[PDB]
């Protein structure tokens, strides 16, 4: 019954379903976690907003055309205006976060195309001068 | 002097401090060869008291 193609993800008040997945990646084989006392740095009691902020935010959709060359976002920049996550981010000097990234693109059995979806640590890009 | 620490006046998390004051011991603070003077000497055929 259970399938690599069919998945549910629930975080806070938000759920995603997919019926045509291909497993899921856990970057570098490591699930996100809270910061341990033995690795901590700032000494103030942290804010852990939990379900207010740790939930699926859907960005504006983009259009894939035959002429599209691709798309980029940065994190946490892409979520800076997203509900209570954005408020917690901007009210504090310091923040850390893991992410579930869910990229959605359906077509038909008669369409063709392939998107590479990459999560890049420190994605530094070239300037235009 | 004032004695209060952050846990006295704010809510604090537990932070394990592994850092040491190794480099501010007197031995560490003074553990450098410092230039204290520049002397001058010469070698030539001296014909005057000054030379
Ligand atoms: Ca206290
Ligand atoms: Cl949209």
């Amino acid at each position: 019954g259970y399938s690599d193609r069919v998945r549910q993800i629930t975080l806070g008040n938000s759920t995603i379903t997919t019926q045509e997945a291909a497993n899921a990646v856990v970057a570098y084989g490591e699930w996100p976690s809270y910061l341990d006392d033995k690795e901590a740095n700032p000494i103030d009691a942290p804010t852990e907003p939990d379900v207010s902020s740790n939930r699926f935010y859907t960005l504006d959709s983009v259009q894939w055309k035959s002429t599209s060359r691709g798309w980029w976002w940065k994190l946490p920049d892409a979520l800076k205006d997203m509900g209570m996550f954005g408020q917690n981010m901007y009210y504090h000097y310091l923040g850390r976060s893991g992410y579930t990234v869910h990229v959605q693109c359906n077509a038909s059995k008669f369409h063709q195309g392939a998107l590479g979806v990459f999560a890049i640590p420190e994605y530094v890009m070239a300037c235009n001068t | 002097s004032g004695q209060a620490v952050p846990s006295d006046v704010i809510e604090t998390r537990h932070v394990v401090n592994y850092k040491t004051r190794s480099e501010s011991t007197l031995e560490s603070f003074f553990g450098r060869s410092a230039c204290v003077t520049i002397l001058e000497v010469e070698n030539f055929n001296a014909t005057t008291d000054a030379d």
